RNA sequence: GCGGCGCGCCUGCUACACCGGACCGCAGGCGUCCCACGGCGGGCUCAGCGAGGACGGAGACCUCCCGCGGAGCAGAAGGGC
């Protein structure tokens, strides 16, 4: 009656997104916001194509990501689930174990109020890892991972509630 | 979130007397120097025996002429009619919304739709 | 005389010319309550120029400041005489003047009331004046959706 | 017949499975562009099927997953990767 033990489920990573469309400097005013939480520097992934809608045009940075793990990710993404009062959509959990937040306010998180850096609202998604996934990734012999090995979300809500006592 | 030192419960259960002594000079006086009508009164307890008897969805959100009535941190978890100059406004007032008239939260103006 | 220019403090930069009393209403003005009720005295020098001023007196005037009920600063002088959060008198700096502002503000649009579509339209509230006196800059009752 | 230019040149047909095969026959292009749109070495996987995530939806981003190329390689089309 017990699995073994790489069988446990592990935070490979957290990603942390903005969508700040371009506008004058309010990309690198979000780098200030991404900067001090995550203690790295936020990549800015750019527009793809130019729509009529927003005001991407093929070239404007629309987006800042950083990618945090290990006990880092842990602190970050429990201060997601307090400012979510431990409670989570149900559908959140996704087809290959992965699941994701909405976070109001940067200053939410902690993060104090001001003039000169404007409330910025960021998302969160986190992904699951069972210890063994390395095959998918490695540059020499690359292959998929099985079907038991894969996080299944049901499984992964499983980790969710274990770790952080939440509720849907 | 929390209320005038009180956390939300706290002033959910908390007496009419209770939160009082700390708040504005219009609500302190209300009923420091004066108090209520007896009309005025009345409509409390015709609300108030409902809000703490539900046996259900409630099926009054009992219509009101009375309007700047201040509210009371009790009445809190319902919907009041708190009547405009025409027609019912339905309010449901929030547990940090009490210690002001109910006059505030209902609009018996246009928002705006002209400038022409 | 060492004047010693900026000085600055709170993120807010101060003058060399400034007298020692109105470089805190002017620390951008948001951050000091002033009217200089204990302002004008305080423990620091009533007129001298303001970099001047020593760090140990600049030290205790931003403890006063920290706490003003401990100064014996009276709550009236105080901006958050009752407060609708824990309730208790407290005095407002520079950073929580906007972030209290956004308290008031947001606080507004969650309480859905009459003050809050008076700010959300941007109609001028109270006044009623939005009739025919500012026509001034555009902050006047316009509206066209469609 | 100067209305057109098959008057030099190229792709796919017509073309009758080596090749060569006509036509003011069809479906189209060429007369340029780029010191990076070049050379090389390294990394990388692309358009997208889904299923998820502040605002955020046909649609903008960020994730995984399955992804034989269904992408882009300056322009015609056909090979090719």
């Amino acid at each position: 009656e017990s699995e073994n033990p790489m069988r446990r489920i592990r935070i490979e990573k957290l990603v942390l997104n903005i969508c700040i469309g371009g506008e004058g400097d309010a990309l690198t005013k979000a780098a200030k916001v991404l900067q001090q939480l995550t203690d790295q520097e936020p990549t800015f992934s750019k527009s793809r194509l130019t729509i009529r809608g927003f005001g991407i045009r093929r070239g404007q940075k629309i987006s800042t990501h950083v990618t945090v793990r290990g006990e880092k990710a842990r602190e970050i993404i429990e201060r997601g689930l307090r400012v979510k009062n431990f409670e989570l959509p149900y559908s959140c959990f996704s087809t290959t174990g992965n699941f994701g937040f909405g976070i109001t306010e940067h200053i939410d998180l902690g993060i104090k109020y001001d003039p000169s850096m404007g409330i910025y609202g960021m998302d969160f998604y986190v992904v699951l890892s069972r210890p063994g996934f390395r095959v998918n990734k490695r540059r020499a012999q690359q292959q998929h991972v099985g079907a038991s090995h894969k996080i299944t979300p049901d499984e992964a809500r499983a980790w969710v509630e274990r770790e952080f006592e939440v509720v849907y | 979130p929390n209320f005038r030192g009180v956390e939300v419960e706290k002033l959910a259960t908390m007496k009419i007397t209770d939160i009082l002594p700390k708040l504005n000079a219009r609500c302190r006086r209300r009923i420091g120097k004066h108090g209520l009508s007896m009309k005025h009164l009345r409509f409390v307890n015709k609300l108030r025996l409902r809000r703490a008897a539900q046996p259900s969805q409630k099926p009054k959100i009992v219509r009101t002429h009375l309007r700047d009535m201040i509210i009371f941190p009790e009445m809190i978890g319902m919907t009041v009619s708190v009547y405009n100059g025409r027609q019912f406004i339905p309010v449901e007032i929030k547990p940090p919304m009490v210690g002001r008239a109910l006059r505030e939260y209902s609009m018996s103006y246009k928002i705006v739709s002209h400038g022409k | 005389n060492d004047y010693r220019d900026l000085l600055r403090m709170f993120n807010t930069n101060i003058q060399g010319k400034v007298v020692l009393e109105c470089a805190l209403v002017g620390i951008k003005g948001i951050g000091r309550r002033f009217a200089n009720v204990a302002l004008k005295k305080a423990n620091i020098d009533v007129h001298k120029r303001a970099g001047e001023l020593t760090a140990a007196e600049e030290d205790a005037l931003m403890k006063v400041l920290e706490d003003p009920l401990s100064h014996g600063i009276p709550a009236w002088m105080l901006n958050r005489n009752n407060d609708f959060e824990s309730g208790k008198d407290m005095h407002i700096l520079v950073n929580t003047i906007a972030s209290t502002h956004r308290a008031d503000l947001e606080r507004l649009r969650k309480t859905r009331c009459e003050r809050g579509v008076r700010h959300h339209h941007n109609l001028k509230v109270r006044g009623q004046h939005t009739k025919s006196t500012g026509r001034r800059g555009h902050v006047v009752g316009v509206q066209r959706k469609k």
